[PDB]
C-alpha cells in the first residue's frame, strides 16, 4: 500500500530507538505486561527445571508512532518489526538453560494514537526449587520473575496486565494439573543500585501431579512384595526356600528404592514420604530375615548338643499354644528322646513363625485403616 | 540477462515489511497446502510427532508485478524470499521453539504478481499420545498454522484448490514418499478452524489444521515383548505340578516369574510416555499378571503350609480331611519284644497322617491349577481381544459424511 | 522533546565516538577495569561432566572521558543507558569455560554518568571446568573456579581489578563473590563455605601479551549428604548385615550359600550404582568406592568360609578320616573358648553287627556337624566384628572431612565479605 | 582527537580485508601455525571424539598495516577487531562435528612493520580414531590438523610457531602452567607438531598437532576387573562345595549372571568399532566361558553322584582310570522272618557300597577340576594383564 | 594485493548476486555437482538416520566475473567470499535432522575465464530407511538426493562430476565398510510443476557392517545360555536345583531381549533375524521348563497312588534303554517279629515301584538331552548360516 508505506517511511525516518518513549526525560514510560501460557512443556525434577512455552505480552505508549489516518488514506493500524522500534529489556531473572531475554523478535501491533501491542513468543527454561515431599502426591509451586534490568521504576516502570496469568488457550499438560497461578508486582532494592527501587512481576503456578503413571509403575509392585514378605512367617522351615524369596523381596524393594532414587532430585532439602516408607519396608523386611534366620536355626537345633532352656519350654508350649537285642531296643529308646526333644524345638519354632505372622498382619490391616 | 533489470526495477522502491493491501479494507488470500515428504518418527517419550513437509504457500502481491512484452517475454522469476513480504505462516503447535520453515527458498513471482512458495520444512509439532490400546494405538496427531503477526482482517487463510475443488487433505507425491515402517497413515484430512471465543482482529481467530490419522504396526511389539510376557505369565502356571518336600521349587519358580515380569514392567515403561491419563493396555496387562503371579506364590506358599505340617505339630480335624478327600477328588479328576514292635507302629501311626496332609496339599493344588490357568488364559485373551478389536474410525471426522481423499 | 536524544547525538554522532578506540587520551596510559562476581543461583555441579553451572552477574566498572558532559547544560540529565554496541566494552571471557561460551548471555543495557564512569550488569549462565576431588564422596567438598581474563588488550592497555566499596569513608576491595538475599536460591545439595575472589598476576609472563593477569573467583562447596546417606548408604550397611548374618544358618538347610551369593550381588550393584554417578577420574578411589571393595572382599571370604564349613558338615568316614588333633581341637579347644539249622540267633547276630555299624556311622558324622559349628561360630566373632568395626571407621573419617577454616593455604585473611580488609 | 583513531582511519582507507596481502603477483604470505593447550576436556570413545581447549597461535606479515610510529606519536602496536584485517581460513580439517572456525575471535596485534599476530580461542571438537585394542589399558594417539581451508601452498606457506623469543621455532603443543588443566584420565606423553604434504597433489600441507595421552586404568580395575576377579574365585570354589548340598548350580549360574551383567554393564563404555576386541572384553569372555565350562562340569559332578548301581553300571575304565590313578596323584586316598530282614540289611549294605563308588568317583573328579580351573583361571588372568601392563606409547612419537 | 584489490572493486562494482549468471534469460546455468565423502559419521538404526561427513563440488561458470589477467599485474585466480556471488541452491530432499541446505558458505576460487569451483563442507543427516532383516550381518543402502529446488531444467541444469561420489581422502569407519557407491541422476516431474522437469542427483551408498562387535557382546551369550538351557537335562532331579538352572538361563534371555530391543528400530516391515533367534530361544527354553517339571513330577510320583502303566513301563524300560549305547544305563514276641518283617517286606515294594519311576524319568531326561542338544546345534548352525553363506 502505498499509505502505508509513506507512513511507515515518515515514521522510522527520524526515529531513535535507542531513547525511551517520553516527551520529558523525567517521565517514565509505563508499560502493561502480561503472561500467557500456552503449554506446560516439562518439569525436569532431577535438574529442577520447568520449561514451558509463554507468549509474553506488553503494551506500551511511544509518542513518537502516532499520527493522523486522514493523512494516511484512514490507516488507524500497522504492523512493525520489533527491531524498528524501542523495546522494553524484559529479563526472566530465574533463567536455567536458555535465554533471558525475547530472542524470536516478532512483529508488533501499532495504532494511530502511539499504543503498542507486542506479544512474543518464548520458550522459557526456569529454575525451580522443587518440593519432593509428597512424591508422587506433590504440588509444586514455580515461578517467573521478569523485570526491566535496566531502568528503575522512574524510567520504565511496568504493571502487570492482570492479577492471574492468562491460560485460556493452555494445553492440558496430562501430567499436571494447574490447581492455581497469579502474579505479584514488587519494588526490590538490590545490593547494585540500593538507593533506587526496580520493578519486577512475578508469576507463580501451583500445579498438582497426576499420579497414576507412577502409581502403576511403582506403588503397587511395593505393595505386592511387602505382602510377600509376610508370607515367609507362614512358609514351613521345612521346604526351605524362606531365605529364596526373602532375599527375593528384600533385592525387589532395594531395585524400586534405587528407581525412586533415580526419579527425584539429589537435593537433601527433604526427605520424599515414598522414600521413607520405602526405607522403613527394607527394614522391616531385614529384620523379618533376621528373624526367618533364627527360626531356621531354632528347627535345626540339635537335640544332644543344644538343652532347650526351661523359661522358652514353658512360655512358647503353654502360654501361646492357648492364647545284642539289648542294643538295639536301647538304641531305639534313645532316638525316641532324640525326636521328642527334636520336636520340641520345631514346634518352638513354629509358634516364633505364626507369632511374626501375626505381628505382620496387625501392621497390615492398621495400614488398611490408615486409608 | 533481463531477468536482472527486471528484478532491479521490481524492487526499487519496494519495503518487504508492508503487507499489499491493494486499498484499505483489502483481505490478502494466502492459500495453504502441505506435502508430507517422510513421517519421520513420533516420539512418544516427549509427545512430538516429527515430520519432512514441503509447505506451498500461495499469495497476491500487486507491486511484484510487470509487463512481459517489455521484459522479453518474461513471465516468471526467482527472487529470495528474504527480500520479499511474506504472510508469515508459522507451525503454532511446535514443541520447540520453531515456528517457520528450515529453508526460505525462492519465491516464484509470476508477471500478474502471483506470488509461489514451496519451502520445505523439518516440523516437531505436539500431538498428546492415546495410551489406553498400546501397542495396538491409533494416533490422531495434528499441524496447526497460524499467520503470526496478521489477524483476519489483513489476511485470509484457506486451503488451496485446484480445478475449482478444494484440497482437504495433506497431499503425497508418489515420486518423493517414504513409508515409516511402523505407522500406517489412514486418514490425512486438512481443514481451516475458528476460535469463536476470539474476534477476528486477534491472529488466532483463523487457523489451517492437517490432520495425521496413524495406526501403528504391533508386529514388533507383538513379537519382542508381548509374546515372551505371555510365555513367562504362562509358565507361572507350572508351579501346581511341582512337589511340596523341600524340592520342585514352587517358590523360586514363582518369585523368578514374578521378576521376569518385573523387568518386562520396566521395559515397557522405557517404551511408553509417561503422560498419567490411562494405563497402556499392555501395562494393564502387566499389573494383572503380576497380581496373579502374586497371589500364585502366596498359593504355593499356603500349599507347602498345609502338606508340609504333622501331627506332632498340627492336628488334622476330621471335617477338613473329610471334606476334601470326599467331595473335591470326586469333582475333579482325583527276652520281651513288644517294647520295639509297638516303637516300630508308631512310625506308621505318625506316617500316615502325614501322606494325608500330602494328600490334602495335592488336592488344592489341582482344584487351584484351574482357576489359574481359567484366570490367567481369560486375563491374557481379555486384554489382547481389546487391542486386536482396537480399529481406527472409518471417517476422518467421526460425524462428517465425507472421507477426505483425492 | 527529549533531551537525552540531543545528548547521545552530541556524545556518539557529533564528537564521532569510536567504539574501537580505548577510551585512553594517550597511547601509552592504561584503562581501569573494576570487576565483580554476583552469585544469583548456582544451577548444578555435574560430577560426572564435571561442569559447574551458575546463574551470575558480572558487573564491569570503568571510565570513558569521551562520555562526559556538564548536566546542566542539558536539563539536569544524571544519567544515561546506552547498548554496548555503541559504546567500548572491556572483552572479559571466562576462559575455564566448558562449552564455547565465552561471554555474557544477555547484553543489556550500559550506564554511564556524567562524570564519564560506565557500569554494565549484564546476567551470564557460565558452564565451567571445576575438576571433582572424589576422594570423600559423598561426604565430600569442591573448590570450583571462574577465571576471567582480558583477551582483546594486554596489561599495558587495560589493567583488571576487583571493585571496590565504601563504608565511613574508607575504600575496600570486594575480595569475595556477592550473594544478595534478595535475589538468591540455596542450591538444596550444595552450601558454600567460602567465595574469594582474587586478582592474579603471573610474573613469569610479559605485560603485553594478554596472558599477564586475571580475575578468579572461588566457590568452595560442601555436599549435604543426607540425601546420599539415607538413599546409598544405610541400604548397603542393612545388606551387609545378612552377609554377618549368614554364618548362622546352619549347614541343614540349603540356604547358607544364596544368602551370602545374594548379598556380594546387591553389593556390585550398589558398586555399579556408585561407579555411575561419578567421574572416570584416576586421582583417587572414593570413600564409598573403597568401602564398597571392601565390603564385597569380606563377603567373598565369607562365602568362601561358608564353602569351607559346607565342606566339611559333610564328609563322612567312607571318605574322609576325622584327624585327632582336628577332633580335640574344634571339639573342646575352641567350643570352650566360645562358649558354645541253628542259624536263626546267628542271623539275629549278624543284624546287631551292621546297627552297631550304624551307631559309629552316626557318630563320626554327628561329629563333623559340630566342626561345622565350631568354624561357623569362629568366623561369626571374627568377621562379624571387622565388618562393624570397618563400618564405622570409613564413615566416621569422611563425616570429619570439613572444608578447611580458610580458602588459601598461607592466607590468613578470611575473604569474608563481613570483614572487609582494607576498611 | 585521539591519535590512534587517525592511524586506524589512515590504515583502512581503502583496505580490502577479502584479498590476500601479496606485495607483488605471485608472491606467498607465510603463516606459522602454533598451538596452545589449556584443557583436555574429553575423549569420547563412544563417538571416537576428542574435546578441548586451544588457543591458535597465528603470525603473518600484512605489509598494508604498516606505519611510522614517530609520526603517530610513538603508537608501536595497535589491536584490531579480526574481522578488520584479512586473516588466513586457519582450520581444524579433523574436526568431527561441523565447526571448522575458532569460537572467540579476539582482537589482533598488528605492530608498525606489519607484522600480524592472532590467538584466538576455541573449543574444538577433532576426529580420533580409537585403537579398541588394550582398552582400558591403552594410548591414544589423537591428531589436530589445521590447514587454510582456501589458500592452498601457491597462496600461502605453513610453518611452525616461533617461541617466546623469536630465536627458534616451537615443534610441539605449547601447555602455560598458569591456565592448564590436567585430565584426571589422560597423561599426555608426546605433543609434537610437525607439517605434514601429500604426494600427488604438490598443493596441500598441513600442521598437524599429535597428542599421544595414556590413559590412567583406574575406575577400570576397580570396578570390573575386581569383582571379576572375586566371582572367577567363587567359581573356582564352586568344584570345592559338597554334591551333597544343593548349592553348586546356584553358586556357579550366579557367578555366570554377575559376569554376563558386568560385561553389559561395560557394553556403553567401550566403543562399538568392530575392528578388535578390547582386552577388557576379552578377559571378560574368557571369564565367561570358564564359568559357563564351570556350570557344565558341575552338572557332570552332580550327575555323577547321584548314580546308584540300580540306575547305572560302572564302566570298568571309569573305575580303573578315576579311582586307581587320580587320587595318589590329587592326593584323596580314602522265626523266618527274622532271616529275611538279616538278607534285606545285606542287600543294602552291598547295594550302599556300589553307591559309595559313584560317589567317590564324583569327589574324586571334583577335585580335579578344582585344580584344573585354578591353574586355568590363575595362568589365564594373569596372561591377560601380562601384556596389558607392557602396552606403553613408544619413546619416539614419530611426530 | 593493488592489483587484487582494485580487481575485487571491479568485479563486484555493478554485479547483482540475485541473477543468475547467463548472457540470455533463455540460457540454462550447467553445474557440474560432485560430492566427496570424508567421514562416515555415524548410522543411527533406531532413528534411521545416517550422518556423514560431506564437501560439496560444484562448479560453473560466470560471465559477469572474468576479467583480463594483462590489466591486472597477471592474476589468473582469486579467492572470493561466496555470499558476494550468486550460488545454486543446492538442497539435500531426505533431509532427517539438520539442514537442507548448505550453511557454512566458505569462500570459493574464481579463475579469470569466470570459472568458479566451490567446495563447502557439510554434515549430512539424511534419512535412511534400515533393512534390519540380517541384523548385525546386514548390508545397508544409504541415499543422499540433491537438487536445485527452484528452477527446472532449463535455468539451473546439474551434472554429476563422476559416476561415483569420490573417496579418495575417505576415512576408514571401523564399523562400515563401503561395499558401493554411485551416483544418478534423475529427471523429476513433481506434482507441483508438471509442465517441466526438475533435475536430482542421488548419491546412494550400499555399506556393509562389521559385525564383530555385535557378535562378541551379543550373539556369544546367547549361544552360551542356550546351550546351558540344553544342559539341565543332564542334571538329576534327586539334586534339585534344575529350576534354578532354568530359570537362571530364562532370565538371563529375558535381559538380552530387551538389550536387542533396545538396540534396533521398532519398525514391522521385517522381522530381524536376531530377534527371531532370540524368539526360537525363548520358546526352547520355555518347552525346556515345561518338559523338565513333567520329568520332576515324574520322578516324585508316589508308587502307592499312581501305578506304572504296562505300555509306559514296556517302553521306557525294555526298548528305549537297549536302543542306545553309549550310556551307562542298566539293561506277642514272635507276632512283633511278624510285624516288622511285614512292614519291611511293604517297604521294600514301595521302593522297588519308587525307583522304578525314578528309572523311567532319567529315560526321558535322556532321550531329551540327545534331542535338546541336536535342535539347538541345528537351530543355530544352520540357521545362522544361511547369510554368512551370502
Ligand atoms: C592352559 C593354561 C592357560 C590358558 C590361557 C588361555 C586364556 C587366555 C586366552 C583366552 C581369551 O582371550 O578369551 C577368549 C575365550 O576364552 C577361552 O578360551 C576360555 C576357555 C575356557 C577353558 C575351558 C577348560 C575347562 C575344562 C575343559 C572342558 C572340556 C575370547 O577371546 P575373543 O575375543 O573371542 O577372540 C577374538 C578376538 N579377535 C577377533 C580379535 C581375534
Amino acid at each position: 500500500s502505498e499509505h502505508e508505506t509513506r507512513l511507515v517511511a515518515n515514521l522510522l525516518e527520524n526515529y531513535n530507538k535507542v531513547i525511551r518513549p517520553v516527551e520529558h526525560h523525567t517521565h517514565f514510560v509505563d508499560i502493561t505486561v502480561g503472561l500467557q501460557l500456552i503449554q506446560l512443556i516439562s518439569v525436569d525434577e532431577v535438574n529442577q527445571i520447568v520449561e514451558t512455552n509463554v507468549r509474553l505480552r506488553q503494551q506500551w505508549i511511544d509518542v513518537r508512532l502516532r499520527w493522523n489516518p486522514a493523512d494516511y488514506g484512514g490507516i488507524k493500524k500497522i504492523r512493525l518489526p520489533s527491531d524498528d522500534v524501542w523495546l522494553p529489556d524484559l529479563v526472566l531473572y530465574n533463567n536455567a538453560d536458555g535465554d533471558f531475554a525475547i530472542v524470536h523478535m516478532t512483529k508488533l501491533l501499532l495504532d494511530y494514537t502511539g499504543k503498542i501491542m507486542w506479544t512474543p513468543p518464548a520458550i522459557f527454561k526456569s529454575y525451580c526449587e522443587i518440593i519432593v515431599t509428597h512424591f508422587p502426591f506433590d504440588q509444586q509451586n514455580c515461578t517467573m520473575k521478569l523485570g526491566i534490568w535496566t531502568y528503575d521504576g522512574t524510567k520504565v516502570s511496568i504493571s502487570p496486565e492482570s492479577d492471574r496469568p492468562d491460560l485460556s488457550t493452555f494445553m492440558e499438560s496430562g501430567e499436571w494439573v494447574m490447581k492455581d497461578y497469579r502474579g505479584w508486582k514488587h519494588w526490590v532494592y538490590y545490593t547494585c543500585c540500593p538507593d533506587t527501587p526496580y520493578l519486577d512481576i512475578t508469576y507463580h503456578f501451583i500445579m498438582q501431579r497426576i499420579p497414576l503413571y507412577f502409581v502403576v509403575n511403582v506403588i503397587i509392585p511395593c505393595l505386592l512384595f511387602s505382602f510377600l514378605t509376610g508370607l515367609v512367617f507362614y512358609l514351613p522351615t521345612d521346604s526351605g526356600e524362606k531365605m529364596t524369596l526373602s532375599i527375593s523381596v528384600l533385592l525387589s524393594l532395594t531395585v524400586f528404592l534405587l528407581v525412586i532414587v533415580e526419579l527425584i532430585p539429589s537435593t537433601s532439602s527433604a526427605v520424599p514420604l515414598i522414600g521413607k516408607y520405602m526405607l522403613f519396608t527394607m527394614i522391616f523386611v531385614i529384620s523379618s530375615i533376621i528373624i526367618t534366620v533364627v527360626v531356621i536355626n531354632t528347627h535345626h537345633r540339635s537335640p544332644s548338643t543344644h538343652t532347650m532352656p526351661q523359661w522358652v519350654r514353658k512360655i512358647f508350649i503353654d502360654t501361646i499354644p492357648n492364647v545284642g537285642v539289648k542294643y538295639i531296643a536301647e538304641h531305639m529308646k534313645s532316638d525316641e528322646e532324640s525326636s521328642n526333644a527334636a520336636e520340641e524345638w520345631k514346634y518352638v519354632a513354629m509358634v516364633i513363625d505364626h507369632i511374626l505372622l501375626c505381628v505382620f498382619m496387625l501392621i497390615c490391616i492398621i495400614g488398611t485403616v490408615s486409608v | 540477462n533481463e531477468e536482472g533489470r527486471l528484478i532491479e526495477k521490481l524492487l526499487g522502491d519496494y519495503d518487504k515489511r508492508i503487507i499489499p493491501a491493494k486499498t484499505l479494507d483489502h483481505i490478502i488470500d494466502v492459500t495453504l497446502k502441505l506435502t508430507l515428504t517422510n513421517l519421520i518418527s513420533l516420539n512418544e517419550k516427549e509427545e512430538a510427532l516429527t515430520t519432512n513437509v514441503w509447505i506451498e504457500i500461495q499469495w497476491n502481491d500487486y507491486r511484484l508485478s510487470w509487463n512481459t512484452s517489455e521484459y522479453e517475454g518474461i513471465d516468471l522469476v526467482r527472487i529470495p524470499s528474504e527480500l520479499l513480504w511474506l504472510p508469515d505462516v508459522v507451525l503454532e503447535n511446535n514443541v520447540d521453539g520453531q515456528f517457520e520453515v528450515a529453508y526460505y527458498a525462492n519465491v516464484l513471482v509470476y508477471n500478474d504478481g502471483s506470488m509461489y512458495w514451496l519451502p520445505p520444512a523439518i516440523y516437531r509439532s505436539t500431538c498428546p499420545i492415546a495410551v489406553t490400546y498400546f501397542p495396538f494405538d491409533w494416533q490422531n496427531c495434528s499441524l496447526v498454522f497460524r499467520s503470526q503477526t496478521y489477524n483476519a482482517h489483513e489476511v485470509n487463510l484457506q486451503l488451496s484448490a485446484e480445478e475449482g475443488e478444494a484440497v482437504e487433505w495433506i497431499h503425497i507425491d508418489p515420486e518423493d514418499f517414504t513409508e515409516n515402517g511402523e505407522w500406517t497413515i489412514r486418514h490425512r484430512p486438512a481443514k481451516k478452524n475458528y476460535n469463536w471465543q476470539l474476534t477476528k482482529d486477534d491472529t488466532d481467530f483463523q487457523e489451517i489444521i492437517f490432520f495425521l490419522i496413524i495406526q501403528r504396526k504391533p508386529l514388533f511389539y507383538i513379537i519382542n515383548i508381548i509374546a515372551p510376557c505371555v510365555l513367562i505369565s504362562s509358565l507361572v502356571v507350572l508351579v501346581y505340578f511341582l512337589p511340596a518336600q523341600a524340592g520342585g521349587q514352587k517358590c523360586t519358580l514363582s518369585i523368578s516369574v514374578l521378576l521376569a515380569q518385573t523387568i518386562f514392567l520396566f521395559l515397557i515403561a522405557q517404551k511408553v510416555p509417561e503422560t498419567s491419563l490411562n494405563v497402556p493396555l499392555i501395562g494393564k496387562y502387566l499389573i494383572f499378571v503380576m497380581f496373579v503371579s502374586m497371589l500364585i506364590v502366596m498359593n504355593c506358599v499356603i500349599v507347602l503350609n498345609v502338606s508340609l505340617r504333622t501331627p506332632n505339630t498340627h492336628s488334622l480335624s476330621e471335617k477338613i480331611k473329610h471334606l476334601f478327600l470326599g467331595f473335591l477328588p470326586k469333582y475333579l479328576g482325583m527276652e520281651a519284644c513288644n517294647f520295639i514292635a509297638k516303637s516300630t507302629k508308631e512310625q506308621n501311626d505318625s506316617g500316615s497322617e502325614n501322606e494325608n496332609w500330602v494328600l490334602i496339599g495335592k488336592v488344592i493344588d489341582k482344584a487351584c491349577f484351574w482357576i489359574a490357568l481359567l484366570l490367567f488364559s481369560i486375563g491374557t485373551l481379555a486384554i489382547f481381544l481389546t487391542g486386536h478389536f482396537n480399529q481406527v474410525p472409518e471417517f476422518p471426522f467421526p460425524g462428517d459424511p465425507r472421507k477426505y481423499v483425492p | 522533546v527529549n533531551e537525552e536524544e540531543r545528548l547521545i547525538n552530541d556524545l556518539l554522532i557529533v564528537n564521532k565516538y569510536n567504539k574501537h578506540v580505548r577510551p585512553v587520551k594517550h597511547n601509552n596510559e592504561v584503562v581501569n577495569i573494576a570487576l565483580s562476581l554476583t552469585l544469583s543461583n548456582l544451577i548444578s555441579l555435574k560430577e560426572t561432566d564435571e561442569t559447574l553451572t551458575s546463574n551470575v552477574w558480572m558487573d564491569h566498572a570503568w571510565y570513558d572521558h569521551r562520555l562526559t558532559w556538564n548536566a546542566s547544560e542539558y536539563s539536569d540529565i544524571s544519567i544515561l543507558r546506552l547498548p554496548p554496541e555503541l559504546v567500548w566494552i572491556p572483552d572479559i571471557v571466562l576462559q575455564n569455560n566448558n562449552d564455547g561460551q565465552y561471554h555474557v548471555a544477555y547484553f543489556c543495557n550500559v550506564l554511564v554518568r556524567p562524570n564519564g564512569y560506565v557500569t554494565w550488569l549484564p546476567p551470564a549462565i557460565f558452564r565451567s571446568s571445576c575438576p571433582i576431588n572424589v576422594l570423600y564422596f559423598p561426604f565430600d567438598w569442591q573448590n570450583c573456579s571462574l577465571k576471567f581474563t582480558a583477551l582483546n588488550y594486554d596489561a599495558n592497555e587495560i589493567t583488571m581489578d576487583l571493585m571496590t566499596d565504601t563504608i565511613d569513608g574508607k575504600d575496600y576491595p570486594i575480595e569475595w563473590i556477592i550473594i544478595d538475599p534478595e535475589a538468591f536460591t540455596e542450591n538444596g545439595e550444595w552450601e558454600i563455605i567460602h567465595k574469594p575472589a582474587k586478582k592474579n598476576i603471573y610474573p613469569d609472563k610479559f605485560p603485553n601479551g594478554t596472558n599477564y593477569q586475571d580475575v578468579t573467583f572461588y566457590l568452595i562447596i560442601r555436599r549435604k549428604p543426607l540425601f546420599y546417606v539415607i538413599n546409598f548408604i544405610t541400604p548397603c550397611v542393612l545388606i551387609s548385615f545378612l552377609a554377618s548374618l549368614a554364618f548362622y544358618l546352619p549347614a541343614e538347610s540349603g540356604e547358607k550359600m544364596s544368602t551370602a551369593i545374594s548379598v556380594l550381588l546387591a553389593q556390585a550393584v550398589f558398586l555399579l550404582l556408585t561407579s555411575q554417578r561419578l567421574p572416570e577420574t584416576a586421582l583417587a578411589v572414593p570413600l564409598i568406592g573403597k568401602y564398597l571393595m571392601f565390603i564385597m572382599s569380606l563377603v567373598t571370604g565369607v562365602i568362601v568360609n561358608c564353602g569351607i564349613v559346607l565342606n566339611f558338615h559333610f564328609r563322612t568316614p567312607s571318605t574322609h578320616v576325622l584327624s585327632t588333633r582336628v577332633k580335640q581341637i574344634f571339639l573342646e579347644k575352641l567350643p570352650r573358648i566360645l562358649h558354645m539249622i541253628k542259624s536263626g540267633i546267628d542271623s539275629t547276630n549278624y543284624i546287631v553287627k551292621q546297627i552297631k555299624e550304624k551307631n559309629a556311622y552316626d557318630e563320626e558324622v554327628g561329629n563333623w556337624n559340630l566342626v561345622g559349628q565350631t568354624i561357623d561360630r569362629l568366623s561369626m566373632f571374627i568377621i562379624t566384628p571387622v565388618m562393624v568395626l570397618g563400618t564405622i571407621f570409613i564413615f566416621v573419617m569422611g563425616n570429619f572431612n570439613h572444608p578447611p577454616a580458610k580458602p588459601f593455604e598461607g592466607d590468613p585473611f578470611d575473604y569474608s565479605s563481613d570483614h572487609p580488609r582494607c576498611a | 582527537s585521539v591519535m590512534e583513531d587517525t592511524l586506524l582511519s589512515v590504515l583502512f582507507e581503502t583496505y580490502n580485508p577479502k584479498v590476500r596481502p601479496a606485495q607483488t603477483v605471485g608472491d606467498k604470505v607465510t603463516v606459522r601455525v602454533g598451538l596452545t593447550l589449556t584443557n583436555l576436556l574429553i575423549l569420547n570413545e563412544k563417538i571416537e571424539e576428542m574435546t578441548t581447549n586451544v588457543f591458535l597461535n597465528l603470525a603473518w606479515t600484512d605489509y598494508r598495516l604498516q606505519w611510522d610510529p614517530a609520526a603517530y606519536e610513538g603508537i608501536k602496536d595497535l589491536r584490531i577487531p579480526s574481522s578488520d584485517v584479512w586473516q588466513p581460513d586457519i582450520v581444524l580439517m579433523n574436526n568431527n562435528d561441523g565447526s571448522f572456525e575458532i569460537t572467540l575471535h579476539v582482537n589482533v596485534l598488528v605492530q608498525h612493520t606489519g607484522a600480524v599476530s592472532w590467538q584466538p580461542s576455541a573449543i574444538y571438537r577433532s576426529s580420533c580414531t580409537i585403537k579398541v585394542m588394550y582398552f582400558p589399558f591403552d594410548w591414544q594417539n589423537c591428531t589436530m590438523v589445521f590447514k587454510s581451508y582456501t589458500y592452498d601452498t601457491s597462496e600461502v606457506t605453513l610453518q611452525h610457531a616461533l617461541d617466546a623469543k623469536g630465536e627458534r621455532e616451537v615443534k610441539e603443543i605449547v601447555i602455560n602452567k598458569d591456565a592448564f588443566t590436567e585430565n584426571g584420565q589422560w597423561s599426555i606423553e608426546h605433543k609434537p607438531s610437525r607439517k605434514n604434504w601429500r604426494s600427488d597433489d604438490p598443493s596441500y600441507e598441513d600442521v598437524t598437532f599429535y597428542l599421544i595421552i595414556q590413559r590412567k586404568p583406574l575406575f577400570y580395575i576397580v570396578y570390573t576387573i575386581i569383582p571379576c576377579i572375586l566371582i572367577s574365585i567363587l567359581a573356582i570354589l564352586v568344584f570345592y562345595l559338597p554334591p551333597d548340598a544343593g548349592e553348586k548350580m546356584s553358586l556357579s549360574i550366579s557367578a555366570l549372571l554377575a559376569v554376563t551383567v558386568f560385561l553389559l554393564l561395560l557394553a556403553d563404555k567401550v566403543p562399538e568399532t568392530s575392528l578388535s576386541v578390547p582386552i577388557i572384553i576379552r578377559y571378560l569372555m574368557f571369564i565367561m566361558i570358564l564359568v559357563a565350562f564351570s556350570v557344565i562340569l558341575s552338572v557332570v559332578v552332580l550327575n555323577l553322584h547321584h548314580r546308584s548301581p540300580n540306575t547305572h553300571t560302572m564302566p570298568n575304565w571309569i573305575r580303573q582310570i578315576f579311582i586307581e590313578t587320580l587320587p595318589p596323584f590329587l592326593w584323596i586316598q580314602r522265626v523266618e522272618a527274622i532271616k529275611y530282614i538279616a538278607e534285606q540289611l545285606e542287600s543294602a549294605s552291598e547295594f550302599d557300597d556300589l553307591k559309595k563308588d559313584w560317589q567317590y568317583v564324583a569327589m574324586v573328579a571334583d577335585r580335579l577340576f578344582l585344580y584344573v580351573f585354578f591353574v586355568i583361571c590363575s595362568i589365564g588372568t594373569f596372561s591377560i594383564f601380562l601384556d596389558a601392563s607392557h602396552n606403553v606409547p613408544p619413546d619416539n612419537p614419530f611426530a
